């Protein structure tokens, strides 16, 4: 049987709050090492890669390696029924068509048991050439979210450009045009440029990603010429949440 | 000008 117990249930709540809007269906890969997930939106414009190492769990067991197809909308709803300090436990049989979620209230007197149904899914194989670390940006996750929200009012897309003055985000609309410039001096925002890069992206998806903001204090942006953008959030020494995004033209 | 898809950059099969 599979059994994964997590003390900080907030993490799982936060995870699905991030995915549900970006992705509806997804397959959960389980192993002796931990929990992983990988799926692309219907438009294949974006890809998600989740990693949750077993060592992060208070109690972990996985006899047989699994691949659980799931409705993330249906699954996020169940996690609404969880509190931010409920110990969450996931449970399933070696041959599972259902997934069991158990929330333990900290009051030590309330225990919820939700059991959801799985779906048969067509998984995708990939496919990735490893990044040229042409331009990399470490900065507060909130600030990134703010930036994406601001320019979302201006236009439908953003132009990101690197230099050693720093990195720059630009949007344009019938209203006007706006440019936010970021410079390094800490320490905190950090810009490591090896080459000047310049690409365009859709703000819609960036605004989806930023709902993963609560997971990390910082966000990382790996950018390379004519290859998809990478947006990474670390998950408290438990793993990482990685967003891939395809540019335009 | 036109939104790209990851299949154009990554190798996708299923």
């Amino acid at each position: 049987m599979f059994e994964a117990r997590l003390v900080q249930g907030s993490i799982l709540k936060k995870v699905l709050e991030a995915l549900k809007d970006l992705i509806n269906e997804a397959c959960w890969d389980i192993s002796s090492s931990g929990v992983n997930l990988q799926s692309m939106d219907s438009s294949h414009v974006s890809l998600v890669q989740l990693t949750l190492r077993s060592e992060g769990f208070d109690t972990y067991r996985c006899d047989r390696n699994l691949a659980m197809g799931v409705n993330l909308t249906s699954m996020s709803k169940i996690l609404k029924c969880a509190g931010n300090e409920d110990i969450i436990t996931l449970r399933a049989e070696d041959n599972a068509d259902t997934l069991a979620l158990v929330f333990e209230a900290p009051n030590q007197e309330k225990v919820s048991d939700y059991e959801m149904k799985l779906m048969d899914l067509d998984v995708e194989q990939l496919g990735i050439p490893e990044q040229e670390y042409s331009c990399v940006v470490k900065m507060p996750s909130g600030e990134f979210a703010r930036i994406c929200r601001d320019l979302s009012h201006i236009g439908d897309a953003v132009v990101i450009s690197c230099a050693k003055d720093g990195v720059k985000f630009s949007a344009s609309g019938e209203l006007g045009n706006g440019n936010i410039k970021l410079s390094q001096t800490s320490n905190a925002v950090t810009i490591e440029m090896n080459e000047p890069v310049q690409l365009t992206f859709a703000l819609r998806y960036l605004n989806f990603f930023t709902k993963a903001t609560p997971l990390s204090s910082t966000v990382t942006l790996i950018m390379s010429a004519d290859v998809p953008l990478v947006v990474e959030y670390k998950i408290a020494d438990m793993g990482h949440l990685k967003y891939y995004l395809a540019p335009k033209i | 000008s036109t939104q790209g898809r990851l299949d154009d950059f990554f190798k996708v099969t299923g």
